[PDB]
């Protein structure tokens, strides 16, 4: 061959908070195969949407949508139990194969995206310039969304452990933890990274007796 | 869009 196919933009999926999670880094020569494991956002969630994106922006909306499919039939389970393995496989012909398989159940759904799909050679240059120009705001969006996601994770896991401890949790601890949960829940609604991180830390500080019930 | 979240890969103590 005289030529190799190389990705000019990151490829990946939309994850919680409308952020792009990259499966295939830009400047990758094909063929290539990459996979990452995702999970559900809620207890008893029966489906996940695989929204395939191309671009260098952090907000899913600012990137090029290549397609979407659902993986459904996820049997009821705790948040984080399902193991949704998402595979991006680009063959020699430049066709993107997207697979999502729950490795717990072997249930799988797929799409194929044609080598022609996505941004053109002008739009690629337009996308690279936008990412360059928006680099700082894009980073602050990504760091805020991730900090909220982390607060959300602590909030859910701490609530689970309160539920499990039941009547064994003393009243001083129950009152302090419930009150710390409300405070973090309120912080997540804001745009202040530091405020969410402080409420995470204050919850962690009062929850130590909680984990000592096991 | 049924929400899909990151899964925290585990780390060992060496």
């Amino acid at each position: 061959v005289l030529l190799l196919d190389v990705t000019p933009l990151s490829l990946g999926i939309e994850t919680m908070g409308g952020v792009m999670t990259t499966l295939i880094a830009k400047n990758t020569t094909i063929p290539t195969k990459h996979s990452q494991v995702f999970s559900t956002a809620e207890d008893n969630q029966s489906a996940v949407t695989i929204h395939v994106l191309q671009g260098e922006r952090k907000r899913a909306a600012d990137n090029k949508s290549l397609g979407q499919f659902n993986l459904d039939g996820i049997n009821p389970a705790p948040r984080g139990m399902p193991q949704i393995e998402v595979t991006f496989d680009i063959d020699a012909d430049g066709i993107l194969h997207v697979s999502a398989k729950d490795k717990n159940s072997g249930k799988e759904q797929k799409i194929t995206i044609k080598a022609s799909s996505g941004l053109n050679e002008d739009e690629i240059q337009k996308m690279v310039r936008d990412a360059e120009a928006n680099a700082e705001a894009d980073r602050k969006f990504e760091e805020l969304v991730q900090t909220r996601n982390q607060g959300d994770h602590l909030l859910h896991s701490t609530r689970k452990q309160v539920e499990e401890a039941g009547d064994k949790l003393p009243a001083d601890d129950k009152t302090a933890i419930e009150s710390a949960l409300t405070a973090l829940e309120t912080a997540l609604k804001g745009e202040d990274k530091a405020a969410i991180e402080a409420k995470m830390q204050e919850l962690a500080q009062v929850s130590q007796k909680l984990m000592e019930i096991a | 869009q049924s929400t899909i979240a990151l899964a925290l890969l585990p780390l060992l103590f060496t």
